[PDB]
């Protein structure tokens, strides 16, 4: 199929996204969950990993790495140490709400995916590191986990199989950087949320020094339905190498900001006009869009006209598909102030380990504040571009890249706006 | 500069050359000792961009 979108409700993988249909275990069994899971576990780890590889599911964390290959990193025999699955329920990126929605409205999908992924890797426990601000979501997840333990779906007989698994929930304490892979591992281990270098990879040294695999909530939540319904089906959705369904959050200046499940490779304009009710004032009033959450740069209306919603499509459009969090800005907004607020966010949420990210993102925050006021000079635009290029690729984790990229997008597209602000400031202060 | 016409004529004739045009005592044509403040220019490599030290 050349065109994508208009996903069928019977093909929606995240039924009960809107809080109906009794999120507890009885409603999960009515909607279809924990079905043939014993058959899946007895079918075994190699079959599950081959199912993931044939489905072609990619990380849904924003990373974009092939889930099947990443999970098949740990198909080794035993070492002496246990193995762990870790789920990232931190969801700290601006624009992103999908993990919160699925944890509070269909948590048994997350629990079943923890069990299936833990069996696929070969493991004894899944630590769900949830965000600290999601107290009600964490309590609902604990209610679901207690119901699964009472039903015998976890612990000493995984759904009647001879596999032993445990599911723990550990809450954060308010750090966006703890959504990172190794920083989350450190936060579980009880230190500060500072990411560690790679190598060693988490598949060799993770939490407590054990082989671990860190996976997104949406990834593990679509995992057991991928195993159950094939994977050729999941690859049938979406384009080549960008396959399946995706939870798009749409926020900002849209008529109905909402979280909706939609097929991959759907047009941005089609997605907004079909699910968000359109831009406030119209598609002509649309100025810019951030398609990923906050780590991805801007795309203006001109390229937003025809862009698709793939990793490859946004890479071609000099952006990325991160958490699929379409932030929409119409013409009646301060785009420089929005980008400066994003740099404020990255300055406040930097963990402070690397000198590049630490000092450079503080520097970016000050330069962007002066850009918003107008008291800069047009040479400082290229100076800020070089500061961004110095930050990017020179840090331990990708928060430095995710702070450099919105600056690069703003400089790339809305440079006459910055120059206009500077000349207006200069002529009004002289 | 403060010499009579007869003495100037005698000096010019004795020297063979005109002396009042190029006399070796400085009176007023020199610069004032108090000068306005300068504003010295910055040279190249003050560019704030495309100015890595490894390229120069
Ligand atoms: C002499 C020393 C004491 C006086 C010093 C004094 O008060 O000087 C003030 C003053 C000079 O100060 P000044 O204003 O800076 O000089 C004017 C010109 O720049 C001076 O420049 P100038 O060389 O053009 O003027 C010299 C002028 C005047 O020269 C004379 O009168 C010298 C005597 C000529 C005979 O000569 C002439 O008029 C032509 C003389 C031609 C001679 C051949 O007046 C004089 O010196 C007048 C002449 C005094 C001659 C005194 C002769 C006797 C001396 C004592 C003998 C015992
Ligand atoms: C600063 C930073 C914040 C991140 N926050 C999250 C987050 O909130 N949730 C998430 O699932 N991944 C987050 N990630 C990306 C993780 O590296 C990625 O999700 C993790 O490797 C799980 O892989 P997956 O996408 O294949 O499931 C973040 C990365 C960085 C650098
Ligand atoms: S890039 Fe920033 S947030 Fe990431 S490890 Fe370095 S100092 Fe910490």
């Amino acid at each position: 199929k050349t065109s994508f979108g208009s996903l069928k409700d019977e093909d929606r993988i995240f039924t009960n996204l809107y809080g109906r249909h009794d999120w507890r275990l009885k409603g999960a069994l009515r909607r279809g969950d924990w079905y043939k899971t014993k058959e899946i576990l007895l079918k075994g780890p190699d079959w599950i990993l081959g199912e993931m590889k044939t489905s072609g599911l990619r990380g849904r964390g924003g990373a974009g790495f092939p889930t099947g290959l990443k999970w098949s990193f740990m198909n080794k025999p035993s070492d002496g140490r246990p193995k762990y699955l870790v789920v990232n329920a931190d969801e700290g990126e601006p624009g992103t709400c999908k993990d919160r929605e699925i944890m509070r409205h269909d948590p048994h999908k997350l629990v079943e995916g923890c069990l299936v992924g833990g069996r696929a890797m070969g493991a004894r426990a899944a630590y769900i590191y949830i965000r600290g601000e999601f107290y009600n979501e964490a309590s609902n997840l604990q209610v679901a986990i207690r119901e699964a333990y009472e039903a015998g779906l976890i612990g000493k007989n995984a759904c009647g199989s001879d596999y032993d698994f445990d599911v723990f929930v550990v809450r954060g304490a308010g750090a966006y950087i703890c959504g990172e892979e190794t920083a989350l591992i450190e936060s579980i281990e009880g230190k500060q949320g500072k990411p560690r270098l790679k190598p060693p990879f988490p598949a060799d040294v993770g939490v407590f020094g054990c082989p671990t695999t860190v996976a997104n909530v949406e990834t593990v939540a679509v995992s057991p339905t991928i195993c159950r319904r094939g994977g050729t089906w999941f690859a049938g959705f979406g384009r080549e190498r960008n396959s399946g369904t995706k939870l798009f959050n749409i926020s900002g200046h849209v008529n109905h900001p909402c979280t909706v499940e939609e097929e991959m490779s759907v047009p941005l304009k089609e997605l907004i006009e079909k699910h968000a009710g359109g831009v406030t004032g119209g598609w002509d009033n649309l100025l810019a869009v951030i398609p990923g959450g906050s780590s991805t740069p801007l795309i203006p209306k001109s390229v937003c006209e025809t862009v698709l919603m793939d990793f490859d499509a946004l890479v071609q459009a000099q952006t990325g598909l991160g958490t699929a969090a379409v932030i929409v800005m119409d013409r009646s907004t301060d785009i420089v102030k929005a980008i400066a607020r994003l740099i404020e966010f990255y300055k406040h949420e930097s963990c402070g380990q690397c000198t590049p990210c630490r000092e450079g993102v503080d520097w970016m925050n000050k330069v962007m504040a002066r850009f918003v006021k107008g008291d800069a000079r047009p040479a400082e635009i290229d100076s800020l571009w070089e500061i961004s290029k110095q930050i990017e690729g020179h840090t331990i984790c990708a928060l430095g890249d995710g702070a450099a990229w919105p600056v690069q997008g703003l400089i790339r597209h809305f440079r006459p706006e910055l120059e206009d602000r500077m000349q207006r400031f200069a002529q009004q202060h002289r | 500069a403060s010499a009579t016409r007869v003495i100037q004529k005698l000096r010019n004739w004795a020297s063979g050359q005109d002396l009042q045009a190029k006399l070796q005592l400085r009176y007023q044509e020199i610069a004032k000792r108090t000068q306005p403040p300068p504003k010295l220019p910055v040279g190249p490599s003050h560019k704030l961009s495309n100015n890595y030290y490894c390229t120069r």
